[PDB]
Formats: C-alpha cells, structure tokens, sequence
C-alpha cells in the first residue's frame, strides 16, 4: 500500500516502488543509482564531501529554486518531485568539463580528490543562483566543505575568477 | 602556476535544464504519501489539516523536516522512531508574513530563507527596529554551511532543545512568539524559561506540533546582542551562547527590561532571571557592570565536575559576553 | 621536458568530474558482503560474553567473526604485540572485538549495534601522568648528549626550566579506512583493493592471519583519498577484519569505515608531554640544554619507537647547542595506538624547542628574531647526533622571509595596534624549521620500480609509491618523460600493486619522490641502453620506430629499476653515522589578531620561504608548503582532542573536531619556494617536501602567544619577562584563560583578585 | 616475497598443457627450493609485457629459459646471505637480503639463437631442433558398414 | 629437484573439485551486462538494412 | 498465482518462488546460486560438461534411486523433490577430496580441467549405484563426457582402481 516515489537525477527519471523511510540520498545515489562520484566523509553533515544540488518548483513561490543539501542526510523520502543534480551531472572529461570542474583542476585545487566534487556542487550551485557572484558570496559558499590537502588558498583563487 | 586567460568562459544559457517532466507534474494537487521500510512507515502530509488528524491519530510519530536532527539521532544516538511525519508540503509551516509586532516564520521555514527574510528587513528599517533581527544573524553568521541551511529548519532547532543551540537564547532573551497547535487546539506563547522544563525537552504536548514562529522588532529604547563560544568539543553541551536584551524607561538609561539567556550552562537553555531581576530600576553604569558579573557568577556557575569541562573558561565568557553588551548598549545610547 | 614545470596533477580533471574511483567506487560483485566492526566501550576489561542473539534477527546478517573463527594467527601489529581479534581481555575503547558481515552497509550496522558485550573492568592508564606514575612503557629510554652538561650549566647566567604539552592529531583524510578483499576460491588466493600506504604489511598482515604464503595475497593502491601517515600500518585493522570475512564466507568483502569509528579506532598523532630546561648567557647564547620527552604511544608500539627517534633528532631545531642531552620514552595507555602523521615526532620536538627559545627571548629581554638568528647554525656545522650540514639554506630562507614579509615594518604596526587597543591584540612571530630526510631506520630506504615499453611506444610504468594526493604518479611521470626523453602523453601509471614491485617500503618518510624517482630514472636508464643501438642505426626516426625495430630484434622492453638511499646508518652507541641523506629548510612569519574577551583569532598574514632545491613541479610543491602548514595551524591551533575520564573520545566527527576550513586560513598567505639552490642528493637536484612544511604552522601559535603576552602586559602584570605556560593546541579556552584580566580572576565582582 | 615464498609470472598461458607446472618445476631446480615454496598466479601484459602466442610447442622451451635465467640473478644476489649464514634456512637469507637492501625481484629473458630462414636463398636455420617419433596402428574394418575398430 | 618426475598438473585437484576458475565462473559485478554477437546468415552479400 | 519449486542441492533446500519454465539447471546452479563448478560445453546433451547427479525416491520401485542428467537440458521445473549433486557436493580442496577427485588428479585424467567435473560426476554415479563396478561398467559410464586434451587412457586407468 506504498505510494510510488518519484524524483530525478540528473534530469533523469526515477521511480522508486519501494521507498524505505531510512534511505538517504547518498546511499540512493552511491549503491542504487551507481554515481559514485558524491562521497562519504563523515554522515554527519559537517564536511560536504556529499555535496549535490537539489532543484524544485516551490509552488509557494511561484518559482524553481536550486539549492544545496548533504546528500548524507537527506531522506529519499523527502525528494518527491525534487530534482538531484550530482557532479557526473554537470560535466565529465569523456564529454566536456563543466567552468567549474576545469578551473578547479587547473589552479591545483584538487590533490586527493575526495572532496572535490562537493566543493564543485557548492561552486555550480552558487553560480547557478548567481551568474555573478562577488568574492564574499564565492568563499561564503564553502562554509560546508572541508579539504585537508590544499590549504584551500588555490581553490579560492581558482574560484575568484567567477566573481564580479 | 595557472593562466586564467585560457579558462572556457562560463556560459549561464547553456546549463542543465530544469527536467520539462517534472515541470509538467508540478500542475498535480499535492496528496499524502506513505513509504513503508523495514522499520519505518513515513507520510508526507499535504495539508495542515492532515498532520493534525495523524498526529492526534499517532501522538508518537516523530516529525521530520530537515533532518538534520532526526538522521543523527538515528544513525549515531541508536534512536529509533517507527512512525515518522513530514511536514514540509504543508503551506501553513512555510508562510513568512509580516505583521504589526514582528516577522513570523513557519516552523519549516529553512535558515537560509530565514536569514534571506532577516538581512532583507535589516536592509530596509530603521536600526532601531532590527535589533532582535540582527541578534538572530549574528548567530547564523558562521553556523554549520549552506548546505545545512538550506534544509534545516527553524522549528526543528528550536523543539530540538539542544542545551547548545544558539537560536534558542536568542529567543528566549526577546520573547519570541511561539503558535503552537493540535487537533482543537491552538495557544500562542513568548518564548521564556520555563518552555525548556528539562534535557532536550519541551513544554509541547504528545500531540502538539509548533505551527510558526514570531520574531518581533525591537522597540524604542530596546537593544539587542548575540554571541557565541568559537570552539565546541562535546556533541551538546558546554558551548557558551548567549542572547542578551535590555528595555529602558523612555529616553533613559534607567533599566526597565532586561534578560540574559545562556546555552552551554546546563541541561538546556537557561535564564539569568536572578541576577536580571536585580538590575529593574538600575542605571546603565560601572555599578550595574559589578552587580551583573557578580549574580551571573554565582547563578550560573559550574561545579568543577559539569558536564563539558572548561569551567573557568564559560564562567569568563558569561561575563565578558556581558561585558561586551554592555559596552554596545553604551555606544548605541551614544 | 615537463621537469620544474607546474603540470596540474594528473588525476585532477578527473577528481574535479568525480570520475576518479577510489576503493569504495569500485562497483560491487553480484554477491558481495559488508563487514562492520564491533568495538570495546572499555579502555581496560575482561571480556565475559558477546551476545549476538538479537544482532542475528537482524534482516540480511551472515554471520559473526571473532579470533575463533581466524585460521592461521590472532598476532599481528608491525611488532606483533597487537591481535586482529581481541581474545579474553580489551586494552582500550575502540579496541577491536569482532566483526559483523551482513549483505548491505546499513545491515551490517544495525547488527553491530546490538551486540551486546559485557565487561569486568581492570584498572586502566590514560595519560602520560598515568603511565609515568605507572612506571608503564614500551621499552627503554631513549637518548641522544652531546658536550658537558654540568659545565654548561655552570657557565650559563640564566636557567628556565619548565612542563609543556602538546596534544595529539586526527589525521582526517577525507576518504576513511577502506578495503576490499576478493577470494578466488583458488589455493587460498586472495586480491584485496585497499586505501593504503603500505601494501607490502597489508599483504604480509593478511597473509600471516589466513597462514598461507605471502604469494598467494595481491594487493592493489589506484589512489588513496589521502593517508597523511595514518595508512601507513592503521589500514592493517581493517584489510584484515575484510580479508577474514572472505576467507570465512567464499564471498567478496568490504568495509568502509564512518567517521566516528576511523578517530575512534584507527590512531593519531601521539600526544608529548616535556620536561625542559635550558642555560643560557644574558646575550640569549644556549649552552646547554636538557629534555625529557614522553609520548602518549597507547596500546601498541606500532611506529612509536621511530617517532621518538625522529623526535630527538629534531630537538635542535635550526640551532647550534653545545651541551645538550634529550630523553624520549614511549608511554603504554589503554588509548587506540598512535601511529604516524604527517612530520612524525617532527612537529612535536620542534614545539618543544621553539617553546624554550621564545622564553629565553622573553627572559634576555631581546628581540625574538635576534634571539633565534644568533643561535642558529652556520654551513657545515654539525647537528646534536654529529651529522654535518652540508647546504644549510635556513640563512637565505630567513633573509628573504624576513625582506618579503615585511617582518620589520609590520612589527612596528603590531606595536602601533596594541598601544591603541585594549580588548584585542596583535602577535608576530618568525619561526625557522630543518627536517631530516629518510627513514631513520636504514633498510627501509629502498625503492623499486617496473618499466614496461608495448610495441606502439606507450609506455607502463609502475613503482612502490603510491598516490594519496601528493601528486607522486605525476612526478614520476615527469621524470620517466625527462629521463626518456619522450613526451609525457606517452607513459602512464596506474596504481601500485604488490604483483610488480614486491617488498615494497610504506610511501612515507617524505622521501618518495626521491627513492621512486632514482628506481624510475635507473629503469628508465635500462630502456635507454637497450634502445641505444637502433637510434644509432636510424637516428633521424621516432621513438615508435626505435622501440619496433627492437622488439623485432628480440630485445626485451621491459626492466626493473632500483634505487637504495647510500651512506646511511646512525648509531646511538657511537652518536655517529647519518641519520639524513639531507635536510629541507623553511621559514614562515605569520601574524594574528586576538579576541582577548573571547579567546578568537583571525590569521591575518604569512609568509613563508621554502627550500624544496631545484623543484620538480613548482605548483605541486607549493601546495605540498600550503596543505603541510595548514595541518600543522590545525594541530597547534585549532584541532584538540578529548576523552572521558574513563578514557572514551568524545570527539568523533566535524562537529566536535575542527580542522581548517576554507575560513581559518590567513588573509594573505603567501609562498616562495626559494631560487637557485639545487640539491645534489637527490632525483634532478630537487628536495623533499611532503612533511618538513608542516611544523611552520607553529608561525600562529607562537604569534598567538606574542599577542598573549601583550594583554597580560595591558592586564595582568607588569613583568615583561613573565613566562606563562601555553600548552598546544591554542584553543579559544587556552588563549582566553590566558590573558589574565578582571574577568578571569572576578575582580570586576568587587572581589580581590591576580588583576 | 620476505617470508621466502616465491611468485613467478611468465609470458606463457596455461591451457592444459602444464607449462605453469613445467615453470614451477624449472624455478624449484634452478633456486634449489621445494616447490611448495613458488606459485604461478596468472599471465598479464603489466607483468610480462610484448608476449608472443603461447604457441609453436616451444613455451617449455622458451619460458623455462628466462625464468631460468631470472632465478639465476636471484640466486647470485642471495649468494653472500647464503656465506654469512651457512646453516640457515632460505628464508633466512631472503629477510637478509631485504633488510640489507638487495632486490628480490628481477627479470629473466630468453631469444632463441641462430633462427633466419630466407625463401630467396634457400638457407638459414629454420628450426631451432626437431621432435621426432613413430607411431604403429593396427585396426579392424567391417567392410558392410563402413565402421571401423582401433585395435 | 622434481624436474624429471611425474608430478601431477599443479591444478589438477582444484580441477577435479570443480574450484579452479575459468573465464566464465569469474562472479558477475551487479551492474555487469553480456553480449551476443550478430552475424551474417550469408557467404557473400551487400548489408542492405538492419533492423 | 503460481506454484513454488521447491528442491534440494547439495544437500541444501532450494525454494524458488518465481520459477520461469525456460530455465535450465545448469543456468540456475551458474547464475542464481553461484556453483560453477558445473560448466557450459555445448548446450545440446553432448559432451556432458554440465553433468550432474539427481537422487529421488521412486515410489514405484520404493527406493532412492541415483542418476546422472545434462545440467543444460534439464528444466528446473521438472525438479520438484529432486535433490541435486553437483562437483562441490562431493568434496573439495578445502575440506577433503571426493576419492573419484583424488584419483582422476593423481592418475594424470585432468589436463585443462574443463571436462573433469562432469567425469567426476559421472563416475561418482555409478559408485553410487555400484560401489563395485566392472572395467566394463566403468567405460559405458562415459559414453556421453567428451575430453579433448587427453585422449582418456589415462582417466580410465585411473578409474579402474575402483573395480571390480
Ligand atoms: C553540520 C550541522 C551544523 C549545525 N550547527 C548548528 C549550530 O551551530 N547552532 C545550532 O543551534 N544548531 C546547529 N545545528 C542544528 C541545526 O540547526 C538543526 O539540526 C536543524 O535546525 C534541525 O532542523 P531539521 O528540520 O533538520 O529537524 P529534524 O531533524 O527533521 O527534526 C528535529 C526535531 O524537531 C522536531 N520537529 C521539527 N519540526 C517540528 C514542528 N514544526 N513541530 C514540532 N516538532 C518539530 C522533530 O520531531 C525532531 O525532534 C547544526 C546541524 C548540522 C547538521
Ligand atoms: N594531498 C596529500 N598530500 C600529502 C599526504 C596526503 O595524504 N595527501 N601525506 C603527506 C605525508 S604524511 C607524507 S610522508 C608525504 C608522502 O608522499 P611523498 O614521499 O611522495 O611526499 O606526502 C604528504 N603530503
Ligand atoms: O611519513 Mo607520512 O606517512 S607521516
Ligand atoms: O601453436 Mo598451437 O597454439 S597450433
Ligand atoms: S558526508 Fe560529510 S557532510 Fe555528508
Ligand atoms: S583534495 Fe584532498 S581533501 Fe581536498
Ligand atoms: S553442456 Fe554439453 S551436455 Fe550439457
Ligand atoms: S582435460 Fe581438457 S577437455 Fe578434458
């Protein structure tokens, strides 16, 4: 006697017959959907290694809206007719690097890697809110990501290249 | 070590499209849901009226919005809540309207909505209204990251009750109003001491769920101050933060009103009403200043066994947060 | 000829797109398990029962794994002083007990949380205080003197002696513990994919607890989310448990670890606790030095023994001492086993020295700079343990720190701010560091490598090393090219694997770059020689023709290479031999603004000067100064760990645990890697640099206690050479408890008080 | 490896043949260790690159010649940790080997000599040698059938 | 020294016990796919259309 | 709607909930349970890669009775209680090997190996009906296994160990 939950990722459609209320996201994403790409760093909330955007039609404000979340800790079943865009979704090398993912590589801000494709999901949807963000609203972004490798310093720099 | 001049320039019109499908299917009335797991049956309510008839039908279903709360209490605190309500959909517990005494939010409101709606109205009106509103921003300032905000809710942090929370001090310290509602019932309550009876608890009914939230503008002669601890070592408790509101007799310094309001200084949000009570009549002067760290001294201090440890540390930030309000209050009654 | 030019990392494109696969990426076979560890919530017990009744009626579980159900030996550790398994008695929470296997992760967690262990408690040692009481250590003293110290002392105007501490570090690499073990079902043939440092002790490790030969285990490393030392043998705990569970049930395994149970389980940087005194000349001159050190090693030695020794080998910093004498002993606590971390005993010796060197500043009266300059070495003295120091850069770096920071006209404005300002001040502090490079212990200075060359000219090129972000593969790729003389599109690496280059050293010590990049430039020497001939033959063709005509000549493309760090071999009978191939040197001067009412800081400058030699990748080597210093502002700044007083961690994830975000950084942070200063020990005149940065985080904490001094000087006291006791990590409760004010002491109540 | 087992990886495939056996058996003899003590896991092109067909019946032949030769460099730099320790075990002198660090692990190759036939000069070594036998069949036919019986 | 004596095949066991592996008895990956190949049902021909 | 199939192999219970009526044991024993021991050589009941036993109670004859069958041409359909031995029911490296395993392996009857399965279970039926067979017996038991490497003397060398 389930309803169907339906949502999308990466303008893909998902139908899930058999939601389970303890589902989140990052597990959805990660060993149903194999995109492998958003990471565990800690489950808790505190690193944005699992950084996605979210997008919805908010039907209160007339309006799409894009976000961003903790795959981590959102449940499958707040997602109905919620849209996930993960970084697999917004470019790749086989086809073409998205602005973000290019410059980020190119400034040596990605050593390890691991939390690289949270930090592009906070920069994509920041610039995805704001074509023209300035420097402030660019480092205020990561607020919600940690790198234990780069020191930061390059990513920043990198990054500051949207602004203005 | 880079050239930025060979960057592929960003090209806004050519992003992901928002999927047309999904657009199509936003013309659906909204309806109530159930997810059935291996130990958990979730319903997405779409009406008001639905969350209340399910919530008196199931006083026990634990309401999720964010959870921000609910998930670490379910993976890390072993907790386990068999029936599970979300809110989220419903229109009621997502209104921001504006009101003769105050802006109000509804309880699912997110963070980030909240701060948008706050640093709007701090834009706009006068200092002397937006003292409570700037409080509230203050602490939301370098809290968690986007990606928590954009999902956590007002309501959640506040029934959360953590004895670290730092918006729950806030307000406590202005009175903010709090519509509380069940099937039948609906009460309306400033926010004060006694609505945190014990640890991690709420003075709510089984059934009761928190509909809004009222965030009032200062008055004339009202002042407000904000702060936290920046270091937190235990998972919630003996984080010093602190709302601070003093009301004076019209054009003076002579204290009508006045509340300090502490998390991190016990089993929940606390009020220094001791030592506030002591000052109603009082000037704003050195005096005061003596008479203040003297009763948050001794009203709040900590057994050399507290929980959270760094006794003398809070014990110093208590009075030197105080001492910074009153510093302020001095610079804004010029 | 890519050598010395800022060539992205290799893997960065695709680390930016999520394409890059690391352990747990790997897709699952159709049939894998998922393992999760049960764990003691006693740092000292018996262990009277595990009840599994009710983890057993969780939905999808397989089974429970204990020291029963291990086929060859429950031994294990890199002193074999450790079980896989815990038996009949628990030695710390965290310690391992058994393991769940269960057909999904979310499955295998719930089953772990219901079983059930009860305990008889023993009496348990927590701190250093603890174990020295205790007399409980592993091994003997350790000991490094040199000169008289007696007659030092005597001739000495000036004594300070004193307590210090320094508390220890979670590595927090952003991808945890993981491995993924696969058996064949074939004469116990086994193939694990691990997050690991070390896949030589993960195969011998796996190999001893299954008791079948090292030949049958195959362990591959594509990358590593990070390792900062704390997968160089911590990995062992779960690629055992996995390959275990393998073995026991015919399936294929995995365990990734959450976050709260890798801090919890998996070891730190060891805690030191000194005990120091020093005699100097009222000019600020050292004639003699004594410290005792003492690590907090919990319960195993595992790396502890040569973290000591490095730490006394570091205890000179960059200064000339000619009576000294350190001691280092190793404490054995019911805490998870420290393991290394990135500088690896480095750090912690470094503080310590650079803590005594700011109270004889303080005490003389001098100016720190003058102070530190004064004392420090000159080309071609020798070190404390008798090694000569041959290029000794740290002049030059401080020279052209201190011009390029501004040190002089910045000090000026900190005083400036401070005379004016009564709630809030400035620190400066310039701060000098050596490292040694190489294991201290000599047969691990070792290095293979494995170089294939197909018939289209693409070459395969495989090494010891592996990735953890430092950007190896992509130095060794720049070097084959160079050495080759080939373009770098045509080499590749693809992981390390136990399967091409056996024995292999764990990629640690810094020193990776330079053991693989000799192994790889001799292979590569190899191809050179045997291609020799058909370049001689057509020297106007391409390498494809070159490599062609020798294939079909029968001329073999492929060789090892091999590379052992020469002249190598300390003794601590004789205080001779070299400990160090050679030394990196830097400087950094950091400024700071305290909250004095609050105890926050804002990192405001730094500037730091780098002695990498002639560098192999300038943008990866600038970045090795910027994530090194970084760590190290985390350890001395921001990052503090914390137990209960019966010895459980309360700090297991980001929201109780603080490293560096993107806003702790300084303001303005600049890096200069230091200008023509080839090294001539090592691969194309370059230096190691993954951990000697790391101790120039200390810039801050020592800036952050110059700032300290100026509000107890505003508020506190009037003794200008007052020595205060500032322990590390600096928190805000350190810093705020520090500056002594009305406040602290309740004076502002009307009561007396030390204001 | 430094518990004194032995993995050996060669350019042949087995595919019923027993060449992996054939290779164990060489590799035992040349180092003079049981064969307990060496394995065979698999054919690769990251272990042995350029590998010709497992073909031409010379595998035997061919392979068994460099792993002769690559247990040969193995066993040359074991030979001073055999003189230090006379009465030791071979796994002893493996680990001295590792801690002294000397490299246990090699290459071995083999080019079979004097091959080069020419189709323009009717000369040059076309074989390296010849398999020779002789077979002796008896068998029953049944004229009306067709059918027939190997005797 | 065995070279000379009739050891057994080193995997005849395991291929007695049906647990030596062979191309196909390799477990399959969750997300694994197989492949059937089309071919021609003619010696000689023109490919016109396929469908 | 539909029935439950319900056997046994190795002495373990089977239940199949969905039984499809296409489905061959030998694609049941491979690819649902993971025994691959048994093997693939032809698919038409002519070289006997895939043979295993089938054990049932006849109740006509009022007895258990043993018999080897293709894997590939028996549906699983036609085995309701029919128990299944296959190569890994017998013995193993393991634990210990099935004396029919030991004595093809030492008599020098494995060569690439593809074939011994089914040999092993063919001779391992007919002990199972004739503890003591005849150097006839063993023969005819092979009438339907191919082997390509060995020529067979030695397998039946190796067999004849077991008469008479
Ligand atoms: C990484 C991170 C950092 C954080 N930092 C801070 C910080 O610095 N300061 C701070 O104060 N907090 C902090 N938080 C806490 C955060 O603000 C709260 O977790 C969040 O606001 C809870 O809202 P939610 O919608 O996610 O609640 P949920 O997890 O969905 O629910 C929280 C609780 O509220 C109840 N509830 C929710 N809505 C209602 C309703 N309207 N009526 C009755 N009951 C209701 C639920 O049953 C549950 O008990 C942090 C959290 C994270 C994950
Ligand atoms: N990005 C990144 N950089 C890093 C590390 C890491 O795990 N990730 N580890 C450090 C440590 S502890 C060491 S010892 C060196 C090891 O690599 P190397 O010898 O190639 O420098 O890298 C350092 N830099
Ligand atoms: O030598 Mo780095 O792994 S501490
Ligand atoms: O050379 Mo055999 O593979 S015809
Ligand atoms: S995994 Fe760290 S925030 Fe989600
Ligand atoms: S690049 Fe390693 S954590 Fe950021
Ligand atoms: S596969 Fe050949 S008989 Fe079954
Ligand atoms: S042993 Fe190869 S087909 Fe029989």
């Amino acid at each position: 006697t389930a309803d169907e939950l339906v949502f999308f990722v990466n303008g893909k459609k998902v139908v899930e017959k058999n939601a389970d209320p303890e589902t989140t996201l990052l597990a959805y994403l990660r060993r149903k959907l194999g995109l492998r790409g958003t990471k565990l760093g800690c489950g808790e909330g505190g690193c944005g290694a699992c950084t996605v955007m979210l997008s919805k039609y908010d039907r209160l404000q007339d309006k799409i809206i894009h976000f961003s979340a903790n795959a981590c800790l959102a449940p499958i079943c707040t997602l109905h007719h919620v849209a996930v865009t993960t970084v697999e979704g917004i470019g790749s090398t086989k086809t073409r690097l998205h602005p973000v993912q290019e410059r980020i590589a190119k400034s040596h801000g990605s050593q390890c890697g691991f939390c690289t494709p949270g930090i592009v999901m906070s920069m994509y949807t920041l610039l995805r809110n704001q074509p023209e963000p300035t420097v402030e609203e660019i480092e205020d972004a990561f607020q919600g990501n940690l790198c234990r490798c780069t020191g930061y310093r390059p990513i920043l720099q990198g990054f500051r290249t949207f602004a203005k | 070590l880079f050239n930025p001049e060979e960057f592929m320039p960003l090209d806004p019109t050519q992003e992901p499209i928002f999927p047309p499908e999904l657009l199509r299917l936003k013309d659906v009335p909204p309806k109530q849901l159930r997810f059935e797991g291996e130990r958990v049956t979730w319903i997405q309510a779409s009406t008001l009226k639905e969350l209340l008839d399910l919530k008196a039908q199931h006083p026990e279903a634990k309401l999720v919005v964010g959870n921000t709360e609910i998930g670490i209490e379910m993976k890390f605190k072993n907790q386990l809540f068999p029936m599970i309500i979300c809110p989220a959909w419903i229109p009621e517990l997502n209104a921001v309207e504006h009101g003769p005494e105050g802006i109000s939010f509804g309880a699912a409101c997110a963070l980030s909505s909240v701060e948008k709606t706050l640093l709007e109205a701090v834009a706009k009106l006068p200092t002397q209204k937006t003292e409570v509103f700037r409080g509230v921003l203050e602490q939301l300032r370098w809290f968690a990251g986007k990606q928590v905000k954009s999902v956590a809710s007002l309501g959640g942090n506040i029934i959360t009750a953590s004895p670290i929370s730092d918006l729950n001090p806030v307000f406590m310290a202005s009175g903010t109003k709090l519509t509380i509602v069940s099937r039948g019932t609906r009460r309306t309550v400033p926010m004060d001491h006694t609505f945190f009876p014990s640890y991690r608890k709420t003075l709510l009914g089984p059934e009761e769920i928190l509909l809004s939230i009222e965030i009032p503008y200062s008055r004339e002669d009202e002042f407000f101050s904000a702060f936290k601890q920046a270091s937190r070592r235990e998972d919630d408790i003996a984080k010093v933060t602190c709302g601070m509101r003093v009301l004076f007799q019209p054009g003076s310094m002579q204290v009508k009103e006045l509340a300090l309001c502490y998390g991190g200084m016990a089993d929940r949000t606390i009020s220094a009403l001791k030592t506030t009570q002591k000052q109603l009549s009082k000037f704003w002067n050195e005096k005061l200043l003596q008479d203040v760290c003297a009763g948050l001294a001794e009203e709040l201090s900590l057994s050399p066994d507290a929980p959270g440890g760094m006794i003398e540390f809070r014990r110093t930030l208590t009075l030197s947060f105080f001492f910074k309000f009153y510093l302020t209050v001095l610079k804004k009654l010029g | 000829d890519t050598v010395g030019r800022p060539l992205p990392h290799l893997a960065a494109a695709m680390q930016a797109s999520g394409e890059a696969v690391y352990c747990d990426d790997i897709p699952r076979y159709e049939n894998e398990l998922f393992l999760r560890l049960v764990t003691s919530t006693r740092a000292h017990a018996k262990i009277k029962s595990i009840d599994v009744s009710e983890a057993q009626k969780v939905p999808g579980f397989v089974c429970f794994l204990s020291a029963d159900d291990i086929p060859g030996s429950n031994e294990t550790g890199l002193f074999n002083d450790e079980t896989v398994f815990a038996k009949d008695t628990v030695t710390c929470v965290g310690h391992i007990i058994g393991a769940v296997v269960a057909d999904t992760p979310e499955h295998a967690e719930r089953a772990a949380h219901v079983v059930k262990v009860t305990y008889e408690d023993l009496p348990a040692i927590i701190t250093i205080e603890d174990a020295i009481k205790n007399n409980s250590f592993y091994g003997s003293e350790l000991k490094i003197e040199k000169g008289d110290l007696k007659k030092g002392f005597s001739e000495a105007d000036n004594v300070v002696s004193g307590e210090l501490y320094i508390g220890g570090q979670d590595h927090f690499y952003l991808e945890t513990h993981c491995t993924i073990a696969i058996p064949k079902g074939e004469e116990g043939e086994m193939e694990l994919f691990v997050s690991t440092q070390n896949a030589m002790k993960t195969q011998s490790f796996v190999a001893k607890m299954l008791g079948v030969p090292v030949n049958r285990i195959l362990v591959r490393v594509k990358r590593m989310g990070g390792g900062f030392g704390g997968k160089e043998t911590r990995s062992t705990l779960v690629s055992v448990a996995v390959a275990l569970a393998a073995y026991k049930t015919g399936h294929p395994v995995r365990c990734m670890l959450d976050r709260n149970e890798d801090m919890l389980i998996t070891g730190g940087r060891h805690p030191f606790l000194a005990r120091y005194k020093v005699g100097f000349m009222k000019t600020g001159t050292i004639v003699a030095l004594e410290v005792d050190h003492y690590s907090n090693a919990g319960n195993s030695r595992d790396l502890s023994h040569s973290i000591m020794e490095r730490a006394l080998f570091h205890m000179d910093n960059c200064y000339k001492i000619p009576n000294i004498r350190g001691t280092g002993r190793l404490c054995k606590t019911n805490l998870s086993s420290n393991t290394a971390f990135r500088g690896f005993g480095g750090p912690q010796a470094l503080f310590i020295a650079e803590n005594w060197m700011s109270e004889v500043a303080v005490t003389c009266g001098l100016p720190a700079e003058e102070v530190r300059w004064k004392n420090m070495y000159k080309e071609g003295d020798l070190t404390h343990f008798n090694q000569r120091l041959e290029g000794f850069s740290v002049p030059r770096c401080w020279d052209e720190c201190l011009k390029s920071s501004q040190y002089y006209a910045r000090k000026s404005e900190v005083d400036k701010f401070n005379k004016e300002n009564c709630w809030k001040k400035r620190g400066l502090c310039i701060i000098p560091t050596k490292f040694g490079i190489s294991f201290t212990v000599p047969f691990l200075n070792q290095a293979g490598a494995l170089i294939h060359v197909y018939t289209d000219g693409s070459v395969l090129v495989s090494h010891g090393g592996t990735e953890m972000g430092q950007g190896l593969h992509t130095k060794m790729v720049q070097v084959a090219s160079k050495a080759l003389k080939i373009p770098i599109s045509k080499i590749y690496i693809s992981e390390t694997s136990t399967n091409t280059v056996p024995n292999s050293s764990p990629t640690a010590a810094s020193v990776s770059t330079d053991i693989y990049g000799q192994a790889v430039y001799e292979a590569c020497q190899t191809i050179l020689k045997r291609l020799e001939p058909f370049k001689k033959k057509n020297p106007d063709g391409s390498w494809e023709d070159w490599v062609m005509a020798a294939y079909q000549d029968r001329v073999s493309l492929s060789t090892t290479g091999f590379y052992r760090t020469p002249n190598l071999g300390y003794s601590f009978e004789t205080n001779s031999g070299n400990a160090f191939h050679y030394f990196t040197y830097g400087v950094a001067c950091s400024e700071v603004e305290i909250d004095c009412l609050t105890g926050d800081h804002k990192n405001l400058r730094t500037d730091i000067v780098m002695d990498v030699g002639s560098s192999l990748n300038p943008a990866i080597d600038i970045g090795q100064v910027e994530g090194a210093f970084v760590q190290g502002l985390g350890l001395f700044t921001l990052e503090e760990l914390h137990y209960s007083p019966e010895g459980s961690l309360h700090t297991r994830g980001p929201s109780t645990y603080k490293i560096p975000a993107f806003g702790s950084i300084p303001t303005e942070f600049r890096v200069s890697l230091l200008r023509d200063c080839p090294n001539k020990k090592a691969i194309y005149a370059s230096k190691a640099v993954g951990e000697p940065p790391l101790f120039l985080g200390a810039s801050v904490f020592f800036a952050i206690k110059d700032a300290i001094r100026a509000a107890r000087a505003q508020h506190t006291n009037n003794n200008t050479k007052e020595l205060f006791r500032l322990d590390s990590p600096a928190t805000p409760e350190k810093i705020r408890n520090a500056c002594v004010d009305k406040f602290t002491t309740l004076c502002v109540t009307g009561a007396p008080g030390n204001c």
